[PDB]
């Protein structure tokens, strides 16, 4: 009813909300002592399959699961661990050194370790680590987790919009789609962009800016790529970010909490949207 | 609502200010979000691209890439349109105005389709602001999904002639009884190209390596054919299933991978998704408070969210 | 002076971004526009190029009575030896006047479609006008540029 | 060529003609307004607003109409002109920059025009960094100061070099002949007549036709450079001065009963804009309110 | 590079078809085209379109046009297929620069166990635009294009020269190349520009080398009696950091590339014939074992070399049909009475259109007799009014009048026939060859088709030179007294008048009935019956029309 | 929310009256949104469509269709469900009862077919006006397009005989999809036409595409751009598929509408599509079977 | 024919052949035939008196 | 339309074929779209059929 809670209890493990921004984009981990079944399925044979099952195992001994299950991701944790991997280097690399030394690498090595581990056997991370919010309060304590960090739609930024002012953590990321400019409102989604065996299962996080449609979106999203060089299949999925019913309220910062560029995005429809993967 | 409005920009024909008044509940596309915004986008003068003007197979392809807009309210200052991609946030079911030949039902799916009828054109004009106006025609999305393949294998007709003039002219439709004839004038190349390449390339990747062992059932699809009713009226007389029929191909690597449930995966992934790539996006659904089963023709039928 | 007791100075290095870009070069519309409302014949001695025909020897009494006939006609294009300057920024006595628009190129009533190196006598008629290209800055006429 | 005189002018040698440098400055005025007595009419109206609740209220509005009409036949409550504060944009040394947009055919031979390219365009105050995407402006870049105003844009016109200097010491028409929709005598065709068609003379100085040839007839270099139909500028957002003066449409596109002319000349919107840093041309979502008798 | 490689996908084609065939890559570089009559600039302004059919030699039909595809690009065509560029890297293979044209792969006419036919003609067509004036044809024999092997020798040190410059680029470059790059140069090095034309120039070529191991085994045994992942794989690295993708075009710049020069027959030029490994075309490494058998180029010429026969119809009649139970497919160029190609020629295909130059004019020369027989009476035909001293200018055209018959005649002449086919009385005979079929170029518009009064002009210049003064045949509807009207709708100066509207213009007209005009200025006109001397045989009508129709979808 | 009531009919049982007691926060389907409502509209004998009981087809076919309510509190004389398809996005919080499966913090549930799971589970019948509620299951969007797909291709390997598909491991637990002992007897002849449908769709259009695109390319941009896309794929599907089968255009083109009619019908019947959210608030994030859970309106 | 519960001919000759012999003109005779999902789709005439 | 039955007798299309089809015999006479007769002064009865 235009304003509302959500909670999730988690680890610091995993984004340590105190160590982030007041503004995050935070995951969550849905399915998070998943995949090492789906390791062996979903994957035609020449894949190898016995790679995933060691590779979160490796993830969660820098993270036993207890009461406290893994979960809450950051935004900069896909970010500054694919740094290395997609087109961008020492710019996307300033968010490791924003992790580093605010949250840690050894969580980041074991993951970017992953994200050549998941996309190898088609385990592809879109549909795992589910979007959750903007991080409103972290009620945390010193080692465990208890973040209210609200979904649900617009809300999220209005609640944090008449008082966090959703920062694009990147100024590689917040994609400058539609140069082609002009007067509207921005459409906000979140892709991740592969290249299987060609750059060895790439994986991407950044958020496109676009006045287009779901259906506007698609054929956008076969046109700008240059990584089509694939054949194998089902690469660049994407859900709804939600709108920013403004494009007048974005900016260019270096600013955060490590020199990092920083977008300020203020006023957000938060619509949680749905993913596709097919091609 | 997130209300946008436009405005009435210069002058009025004093008759066709009431045109403006019965054409509540029609749609209007408006290539953006706007607070305030011109007339002069609205009309079918803007529809038409550069020399040449779209298609019924290129109005799908126009209607693609802009915004449809409910009229709300009309002012004789401003006309307040709610936009459907993101203010469909209505308990008040914002109204809308059915303009076709088919009584509907409760609950049906609607998308919009250009008009494209024999006799439902929805020509309105206006001569002091010079601009033309074709609204819309609502319809249900089973039957709005019987059209868009007909009119594309149309101008797939329209590719190569060779056979002689007596084709069958896609040109008669059946709901319920209902003979409908449409229009058959004119198909654009590129409308249609463009539209025929993603029903080859969408059909591409619906095949699997697991869709294979499928394709040896094939004769015994017919061998259920002379000894029930479902099948014999589930199998088509204007089939190639039925003209094909007058094996694992070993290959076998692992056979720990489930062949068979990774086909329909991606097979429902293109194949299942042929409807809504070629045409536009339903989500507006038939509603109606009252119980009343079906919505006539010309009524203003109360409009829920995405189905 | 600026805005100040301060001096201020304008080259012509100052002309660098503005007669250095490639549309000196562009002269599309400009043989198109003026091509309608054609030109009669303007018995064109020095608007047409002679392919060469037999030896050098005697290639004189050819062109001497080629060009018997129309070289007592009228006059060429250029006459403004014996004009001074603004008598030809004067809308009498230059009917040539509408013909010079561009600084690096020429407009004049040349031969119509014969392709040029080829033939002694151009078919005299109908008219074309084309371009040619102003090579180096003194074929600038002598009304434009002072001696 | 283009190329020989890109190399003819940094070394310093006149290349057998010359030019005119045509620029706008911006002076901001302390005007006076005389009035009479009884001239306006300016009723008013009822005051409430209980718009949308934006979160914790709505906050509460109240706007009113109103509403004025001219109550007098003839030129009431006038106006004046009498101080010079500051000349807001300098007058400056600035030069224009072709290569800032796209317009033209460029050279076939690909060697020369990219060697030509950085040429013209090494270290120019409007010369951008990066240079053209396909849809969008060139980004004129920032320098880390400026003192005096707003810079000048002094663009160039050829000219050969044998006119008077007679002219140019009168506030003359800067293509060579005299343009606006003034002089015209409602005849329907005199307007482009006087423009383009040089069989007469100039209504300004009649003893000649023009004044530079290449800036004044159809399909000449000024005439190719600088009009709106050709719009070779059009990408770049540096105020063209020229642009005025070169439109073959706008000039013809005014009246000319005498009535409305000059109370245009009291509140016309101009092309310049005084919040930027260059003459950027005039952004479509703003007012002006300049006052231009050019 | 992809023009090569988008037409094997039409390669990949076919499938059963009735003949089967193969592909032969053809680099036509710059003077091969100016020399042809083809303007460099006007191709240069990568895609294009390229309509080619192919024609026998003795007897036969010809294949109707096949769209293809070109790629024209202005650089080291030989040089760039060797040393590529890189967008962020143009300097990975520095070289020698060279001529360039068009990249066009061209397919073979073979047999089941392929034995390919030499003097055999494959015809390209080039079309800047709808025009017979924006188009040239273009003449290719087997002979011309096949060598009997390619050169990849030439590959073996163009391919390490790539590993050195994968070992030059990063010890320049240093620390700014990523981490992918800094790993496959020294993997090179544990294993001068680089000119492409001595590839060409270079004496060595491809070898069976079974042969060359024996006569080495027993040259290498006399010595030792008397003494008693590779490196292409890191070649991807290579180019997958410094591109940052795969690019099926560069994917064959690392495998076997011969570079073979040949020669042309017509204009004494050179041109290229390409092969790679992986190429289903034509050397490829990579195809179907049938593919040619140089037998034919062996036969004919060693049983006319032999036997000192120059002429193969001087060849002796033992020796005729003994090469006939060799080789079948000859009983057409040695035993027809009159094949309408001429056999055992080289212009037999440019002889083939002087005949049907010839033909016209004395079809048309004996119809200007026929209307002109004694002292006309041709009063007029068109209506245009005079004024009062206007009349005495047509005081010489009484005057003029005998010298131009002569002179357009003598034009007619004096065109070449390639120069003949552009014009209108060449295309509105096969507009009704067509008729006794859609000609090509499609000058012809909808409505010529239509009626006997759909007439098509060409122009010609009156005084001064009698010169032809159009590009475009000019289709002037015309209605005692008729007035005329244009048809519906790159500028050329007489395009704007009625024929026979004023002085200094010849106007000449023709129609599918094939009864033109000769219209004269002052309305003095009157018809012809060219077809009555129109003498052209339907067999060798058959294979004219084919080879200048074009079959409308 | 809009609180819409389902009137309870003449004399029940206290056991009657009980079983409307076991079902406080359940999913109901209903055809029209008249503010009073019966429970006429609400039973399994009210989704007959032919004259026969409805299969999992047919049921799908309705599930889809008509309109989704959930009881928030069971009443003496009428049923108070506020019903989700009204109201505003992620407004007017509900409650539902768990089935095996968790229901984590997120996932946007579904409703669909009981006989997927055990078929006489959740068919609660009354005893007195013998009628009978089969509410559907909430299934998460990843495990509810699973499980549609697998059974399916469970009904291939049951109909025309000679690994096992059974298995399917959630994130934690082990989920037994076999349910043996009297039920996949029944699955395999009440999923009996869906098969077909399934089938039918598959045979038909990959039988028309190899008859479809050798008759295309040559009756041009899309020519070689079919197999740009498609190269080593198409051909290569080209080379496996036509020639261990068989091999007429204006049976051809007729076919081609009939088929992709077909086609978009059964997007609108299979897939699942998402209804109402699972996003709540200071709960543990993940629901148990039979326990209650915060649930949200739009997905 | 509007059902289809019953199992049809064997032979595909007489399946295709009975099956348009009588819905050929029907007032109940099903065109654009029997959908999976769906419904029979009566012919609805233009007048009924 | 003759796929349409007669209103009036829903067994079958029309009454007579040689009138009420279009472009049929009846409708070629007395349609006023033609008016094989009419510049004449008397009343054709089955003008308004």
């Amino acid at each position: 009813p235009r304003y509302h809670l959500t909670r999730q209890v988690t680890l610091t493990d995993l984004c340590q909300p105190n160590a982030e921004r007041a503004g995050a984009l935070l995951l969550a981990l849905r399915h998070p002592t998943d995949l090492p079944h789906l390791a062996r399925h979903r994957a035609p044979p020449g894949r190898q399959t016995e790679r995933l099952a060691e590779a979160w195992g490796q993830l969660l001994e820098a993270s036993e699961s207890g009461c406290a299950r893994a979960g809450l991701v950051s935004f900069n944790f896909l970010v500054a661990a694919c740094a290395a991997a997609y087109d961008a280097r020492d710019a996307a690399e300033a968010v490791r050194a924003h992790i580093t030394t605010n949250y840690a690498g050894a969580r980041l090595d074991r993951f970017s370790e992953c994200l050549r581990a998941m996309v190898h056997t088609h385990v592809f991370p879109h549909e795992v680590m589910r979007f959750f919010g903007g991080l409103v309060s972290w009620v945390t304590q010193d080692e465990l987790a208890s973040v209210t960090a609200v979904c649900s739609g617009p809300q999220e930024a209005t609640h944090t919009g008449h008082p966090v002012t959703i920062p694009a953590c990147a100024f590689v990321d917040l994609d400058a789609e539609l140069c082609l400019g002009g007067p509207g409102a921005a459409f906000l989604y979140l892709v991740f962009t592969y290249r299987q065996c060609r750059d060895q299962e790439l994986c991407c996080v950044y958020v496109v800016k676009s006045q287009l449609p779901p259906r506007g979106l698609e054929a956008a999203l076969e046109r700008l790529f240059g990584r089509l060089r694939i054949t194998t299949c089902t690469y660049a999925a994407f859900a709804e970010l939600g709108v920013m019913p403004d494009d007048s309220p974005r900016c260019l910062h270096r600013t955060e909490r490590v020199g990092v560029p920083v977008v300020i995005l203020e006023g957000v429809v938060w619509r949680p949207g749905g993913w596709r993967a097919c091609a | 609502c997130f209300e946008a409005d436009i405005a009435i920009p210069s002058g009025i024909s004093r008759p066709d200010a009431a045109a403006l008044q019965r054409c509540e509940g029609r749609v209007v596309f408006l290539p953006t979000i706007r607070r305030q915004l011109a007339l002069a986008d609205v009309a079918h003068e803007s529809f038409v691209s550069g020399g040449v003007s779209p298609d019924t197979l290129g109005l799908l392809l126009a209607y693609r890439r802009r915004f449809p807009a409910v009229i709300t309210r009309v002012l004789p200052t401003r006309i307040v349109a709610c936009p459907v991609d993101l203010g469909l946030t209505h308990a008040g079911t914002v109204n809308l105005r059915n303009t076709s030949p088919v009584d509907l039902c409760n609950g049906d799916p609607v998308s919009l389709v250009p008009p494209v009828f024999e006799g439902q054109a929805t020509d309105v004009r206006l001569e002091s602001l010079d601009l033309t106006l074709r609204f819309p025609v609502p319809l249900p999305t089973p039957l709005a999904r019987e059209i868009v393949a007909r009119l594309v294998a149309r101008g797939i007709r329209d590719l190569n002639p060779r056979t002689p003039g007596e084709l069958p002219d896609l040109n008669v439709l059946y709901y319920n009884g209902a003979r409908l004839s449409l229009v058959a004038d004119v198909q654009q190349l590129a409308s249609v190209n463009t539209e025929l390449r993603s029903l080859v390339l969408n059909m591409v990747y619906s095949i699997t390596e697991g869709t294979t062992l499928i394709l040896t059932l094939i004769p015994r699809l017919l061998a259920l054919s002379a000894q029930d009713g479902y099948v014999n009226a589930l199998l088509q007389m204007q089939s190639v299933t039925r003209e094909a029929a007058q094996a694992p191909m070993l290959m076998q690597d692992g056979e720990r991978r489930l062949p068979l449930y990774e086909a329909l995966v991606a097979w429902l992934a293109h194949a299942g998704q042929l409807g809504d790539i070629l045409a536009l996006a339903p989500a507006v659904r038939v509603c109606t408070f009252d119980g009343a089963a079906v919505v006539q023709s010309g009524d203003m039928a109360p409009v829920i969210r995405y189905p | 002076w600026g805005k100040d007791h301060q001096v201020l100075r304008l080259s012509m290095e100052n002309a660098v971004g503005t007669v250095c870009h490639p549309s000196l070069m562009n002269i599309d519309a400009a043989v198109g526009g003026v091509n309608h409302d054609p030109v009669e014949a303007a018995n064109p001695y020095g608007a047409y190029v002679a392919a060469p025909a037999g030896p050098g020897a005697d290639m004189q009494q050819r062109f001497l009575n080629a060009w018997r006939q129309r070289l007592a006609h009228g006059r060429v294009r250029w006459v403004a030896e014996c004009q001074m300057t603004a008598e030809q920024f004067m809308q009498p006595d230059n009917a040539n006047l509408a013909l010079e628009l561009h600084p690096a190129f020429d407009f004049f009533a040349g031969v119509a479609d014969v392709e040029l190196p080829g033939g002694e006598v151009p078919p005299a008629g109908p008219g074309a006008i084309q371009a040619t290209w102003r090579v180096v800055n003194g074929n600038l006429p002598l009304a434009l540029c002072p001696v | 060529s283009p190329v020989a005189l890109y190399h003819q002018l940094k070394t310093g040698l006149h290349p057998g003609f010359g030019f005119t440098v045509v620029r706008q400055d911006r002076f901001v005025t302390e005007n006076v307004l005389f009035s009479e007595r009884a001239s306006e009419a300016y009723f008013l109206g009822q005051l409430q607003v209980a718009r949308h609740e934006t979160g914790g209220g709505v906050n509460f509005t109240l706007t009113q109409p109103r509403g004025n009409v001219d109550l007098g036949v003839g030129y009431t409550a006038v106006a004046a002109t009498g101080t010079v504060r500051n000349p807001v944009t300098d007058m400056g040394n600035l030069p224009q920059n072709f290569y800032l947009g796209r317009g033209a055919p460029p050279l076939l031979d690909n060697a020369a025009a990219v060697y030509l390219r950085n040429a013209v365009v090494a270290g120019n105050r409007l010369g951008p960094a990066q240079p053209l995407p396909v849809f969008g402006c060139a980004q004129v870049p920032r320098r880390a100061g400026m003192d005096h105003g707003q810079d000048a844009v002094c663009e160039f016109i050829a000219t050969p070099v044998a006119t008077d200097i007679n002219y140019f010491r009168r506030p003359c028409n800067p293509r060579g002949r005299a343009a606006g929709g003034v002089y015209a005598g409602d005849k329907e065709g005199d307007v482009i007549a006087l423009m383009y068609d040089h069989g007469q003379s100039d209504p300004a100085r009649p003893f000649a036709a023009t004044a530079n040839p290449w800036a004044s007839q159809r399909f000449s270099y000024g005439d190719l450079l600088y009009n709106g139909a050709y719009h070779l500028n059009g990408a770049s957002p540096v105020l063209s001065p020229c642009f005025k003066f070169f439109t073959a449409a706008d000039i013809t596109a005014k009246h000319r009963c005498l009535e409305r002319l000059i109370v245009e000349t009291g509140s016309a919107v101009s092309t310049a804009t005084a919040a930027s840093d260059v003459q950027f041309k005039r952004p479509p979502g703003c007012r002006e309110l300049v006052e231009d008798p050019c | 590079m992809n023009a090569h490689f988008a037409n094997e996908v039409q390669y990949d084609l076919t499938r059963d078809p009735s003949s089967p065939a193969s592909l032969i890559h053809v680099i036509i570089s710059s003077e091969c085209l100016a020399a042809a009559g083809v303007p460099l600039s006007a191709l240069v302004r990568a895609n294009f379109r390229v309509e080619t059919q192919t024609r026998a030699h003795a007897t036969g039909d010809c294949t109707p046009w096949r769209s293809a595809f070109a790629a024209y690009v202005p650089a080291d065509a030989v040089g760039a297929i060797l040393a590529p560029v890189i967008p962020a890297h143009p300097d990975l293979l520095p070289r020698v620069p060279s001529a360039g044209g068009l990249f066009v792969s061209l397919p073979v006419a073979c047999d089941a166990q392929g034995v390919y036919d030499p003097y055999t003609v494959a015809a390209l067509r080039l079309a800047w635009g709808p025009w017979a004036t924006c188009a040239r044809v273009l003449l290719f024999s087997y002979d011309e294009l096949v060598p009997p092997n390619t050169r990849y020798a030439a590959d073996g040190a163009r391919l390490m020269r790539l590993c050195r410059h994968f070992c030059r680029y990063v010890a320049r470059l240093g620390a700014a190349a990523p981490a992918a790059a800094t790993e496959a140069a020294a993997h090179l090095s544990l294993g001068p520009p680089i000119s492409p034309e001595e590839q060409l120039t270079a004496p060595g070529g491809d070898t069976a080398t079974a042969e060359d191991v024996s006569i080495t085994q027993e040259n290498e045994e006399i010595l030792a009696l008397v003494q008693r992942r590779s490196l292409v794989e890191w070649l991807d690295r290579g180019w997958e950091a410094l591109a940052g993708g795969d690019r099926p075009d560069w994917l064959w710049s690392r495998r076997s590339i011969s570079v073979v020069l040949r020669h042309h027959y017509g204009t004494k030029q050179r041109f290229v014939v390409v092969s790679y490994e992986n190429s289903v075309a034509w050397g490829g490494r990579r195809a179907r074992p049938p593919r040619l058998s140089s037998e034919l180029a062996t036969a004919l010429t060693e049983a006319c070399a032999a036997e000192r026969v120059v002429r193969p119809h001087q060849l002796s009649p033992a020796a005729q049909t003994a090469l006939l139970r060799r080789f079948p497919a000859l009983e057409g160029p040695l035993r027809h009475p009159r094949p309408v190609l001429q056999p055992f020629d080289i212009a037999a295909e440019v002889a083939f259109v002087a005949r049907i130059q010839i033909a016209c004019l004395r079809a048309l020369g004996h119809s200007i007799r026929a209307a002109l027989q004694g002292g006309p009476r041709i009063f007029q035909r068109l209506r245009y009014d005079f004024g009062p001293h206007q009349s005495e200018w047509l005081g010489e055209v009484t005057r003029r009048f005998p010298v131009l018959l002569e002179n357009l005649m003598r034009a007619l002449e004096g065109t070449a026939p390639d120069a003949f086919f552009h014009t209108a009385y060449a295309l509105a005979v096969l507009a009704h060859l067509g008729g006794q079929l859609v000609p090509l170029s499609d000058d012809i518009p909808a409505r010529f088709a239509d009626s006997d009064a759909h007439y098509a002009f060409d122009y010609y210049s009156t005084s001064g030179d009698t010169l032809r003064l159009t590009n475009r045949p000019i289709a002037v509807v015309i209605d005692e007294q008729s007035k005329c009207r244009f048809m519906e709708g790159p500028h050329r100066v007489c395009e704007q008048y009625l024929p026979g509207e004023s002085y200094a213009y010849l106007c000449l007209g023709f129609n599918r009935r094939l009864c033109g005009l000769v219209v004269f200025p002052g309305g003095f006109a009157f018809t012809i019956n060219t077809a009555a001397y129109l003498s052209l045989a339907d067999p060798v009508a058959r294979a004219v029309g084919l080879r200048f129709c074009r079959g409308a979808a």
